[PDB]
């Protein structure tokens, strides 16, 4: 991260599409290095819905100037999440702030 | 603040510290400017320019 | 030019000052033993050529 | 291992044209006398950089 | 009198605050001495201070750092970043192979490693990787050397070794056990004399060393390469 | 090994004059070179013992700004000139020397009244310029022997009021060696592109030859550091 930031990286990151953004909150249920498994909540679910979502992390592939894009799980086991949270680090990113 | 925030962490107000030469040992006359700055890499790489 | 203006100045009190010194061969020796700082105003025999 | 030696011998004194484009005026190519260093960089010799 | 004849420190005091944190005690070094060996002390220990270090990571079906294996919540990159952060000491020989195999969901440490009676670990609760499913397990094979000072892979791959297999994968080595070196001296009050002083080294490693034995083996470098300039014709 | 370090060949000692030399060598490793020459300067200029002349007493001067008649040069002056006298001493700790002339022409260091235990290095160093021999200069030299340069400052206090009416101090640098200066250059072996070779440019009085003033200096340390070392 950036000792010294001016705020607008939180956003800027939430924002661009870099980042995994868990669209329903919830519990996590599995995390691995290359898939991410979410429970969502009792309130959370549609009426007749599995309650279970799957992400899964694009690890290593070229990016379009020839640099590395790839993506790192950043939550524990267990661990509550709510909606708009970020689930996976990419590139240049600590935790949802940019780490340029 | 910033001197607030200097002055929390017990480093010298003044932000300039004294500093020892690594290969003659004694000290620069003058106190010397030590800080934490973000520093990046950029896509122009050497080894491929060459 | 930093340096040599750094070097070439003076300070009206420093270390060893006042003391005459017979060439700058000594003077080289006074300051590597930080016996006598750079700005240190002090007389010296010096040789010129023409 | 003898290659580099020969490399050595061979430039001893050869000097090799340099220019940084783009070229304003006739100091903007100068002729030095190379040494071999390390990396992937040219070293230049600070004061013909202005 | 006596301006002939010079008098010759003793580490006086040794210290252990930290496993990776000691100060020791040089005393009595004159006046301008101090600095003299201050310095050479510091640089030399800095260099050239003996190290063990970790050049080899055999894993089950990994076949490059930049892959990855399923119950791991960690890349292989950053399994290897870690491992160059694990510190080992042997003693008895050169060159040695440790094992490491965990199934459990949960961290994992540097303490879960089978190793032999002749490796040690300093630190031993140091995390290495996370695992996340039970039925999934991490099993490496690991090869420390004895080495001095930093060498890259880029440089190591000038061996140019033939027949090197696939499922074998290469990690940066850095062998220097110093981190810090402070030194400060002052004045002592030995033998009602003046004009001597004290120096006291402050030193934070990472505890595969012991403090009397590196400043021993950096005395005894220095004296070595000394020993050109005194046999000057 | 990681014993084994690379050891250096005196590769020459270009020579140029009796007190005046460059002494070069190579290969050092990563740091040795400026680790030694750092190490080699602070020992030679500020720990190797001598002689020097420290105490002078000229009948007729009150101070260091007094004055004396006959003689050009100055009081300053002339303790500058024996600033540079290069003596030493065989075996004697702490020896008093005398000169006094009369003659138009020069007072030269050649002139002083020979001591057994007393050996001038460079006679022919002229002490000062006499205008008339009406005139009679005579001084009185003190010699003593010890380590490192002392300046007036560390010598001048209200404790030391004693010193008889008529005394001058002299700042004597007993070190023999006039200048070290060390620098290093980026040399090569087998295919290892960086190493460091060091070249020694030295200076000395008459008193000592440069090798033997690098010698002695290496002894010095090598002798400060001998217990250390677990080895032979």
């Amino acid at each position: 991260k950036p000792l010294v930031g001016t705020g607008m990286e939180r956003a800027v990151a939430v924002d661009s599409g870099v980042t995994a953004v868990a669209k329903r909150g919830g519990v996590v249920q599995y995390v691995d290095a290359s898939r991410i498994v979410i429970k969502v909540n009792e309130d959370e679910m549609y009426p007749g819905e599995a309650g279970i979502d799957i992400y899964n992390l694009t690890k290593y592939t070229r990016s379009n100037q020839n640099t590395c894009i790839n993506q790192m799980p950043c939550v524990s086991l267990g661990e509550p999440v709510e909606r708009g949270d970020v689930l996976a680090d990419g590139p240049s990113t600590d935790l949802g702030e940019l780490a340029l | 603040e910033i001197k607030e925030l200097l002055k929390l962490g017990d480093l010298p107000t003044s932000g300039q510290i004294r500093l020892y030469d690594g290969r003659t040992g004694e000290q620069f006359e003058r106190p010397v400017t030590v800080g934490y700055m973000y520093m990046l890499k950029l896509n122009h790489l050497v080894d491929d320019k060459m | 030019v930093l340096g040599l203006y750094y070097m070439t100045r003076d300070c009206v009190n420093a270390k060893g000052e006042g003391m005459v010194l017979t060439g700058p061969k000594e003077a080289e020796r006074l300051y590597r033993s930080g016996l006598a700082s750079l700005h240190a105003r002090v007389k010296v025999r010096i040789t010129e050529y023409e | 291992a003898v290659v580099w030696d020969i490399l050595d011998e061979v430039i001893r004194e050869h000097p090799v044209l340099l220019n940084r484009a783009p070229t304003l005026h006739r100091l903007g190519i100068q002729a030095f006398e190379p040494v071999l260093i390390e990396g992937k960089a040219i070293q230049l010799h600070p004061l013909v950089c202005a | 009198g006596s301006v002939t004849e010079f008098l010759k420190p003793r580490l006086v005091d040794i210290e252990q605050v930290s496993s990776t944190h000691a100060k020791v005690t040089l005393e009595p070094l004159e006046r301008g001495f101090g600095h003299t060996l201050g310095n050479a002390l510091r640089r030399i220990l800095l260099s050239s201070m003996p190290g063990c270090a970790v050049t080899e990571v055999e894993i089950d079906g990994v076949l490059h750092e930049y892959s990855t294996k399923e119950g791991v919540q960690e890349d292989i990159l950053e399994i290897l970043l870690n491992l160059k952060g694990l510190a080992v000491r042997v003693q008895g020989k050169d060159e040695v192979i440790l094992t490491l195999n965990k199934s459990g969901i949960g961290p994992v440490t540097a303490a879960d490693i089978t190793h032999d009676g002749d490796v040690e670990i300093v630190k031993p609760q140091h995390v290495i990787c996370h695992l996340t499913d039970e039925n999934a397990s991490i099993s490496m094979r690991i090869k420390v050397q004895r080495g001095r000072g930093y060498v890259p892979a880029s440089t190591r791959i000038h061996s140019e070794e033939d027949e090197r297999p696939i499922g074998r994968l290469l990690v940066d080595a850095c062998y220097s056990p110093v981190e810090r070196i402070a030194y400060n001296v002052e004045a002592a009050r030995v033998e009602q004399r003046t004009d001597l002083d004290k120096l006291v080294i402050e030193m934070e490693t990472n505890g595969t060393i012991d403090p009397e034995e590196a400043i021993r083996r950096a005395a005894t470098i220095l004296a070595e390469q000394l020993e050109a300039f005194v046999d000057l014709r």
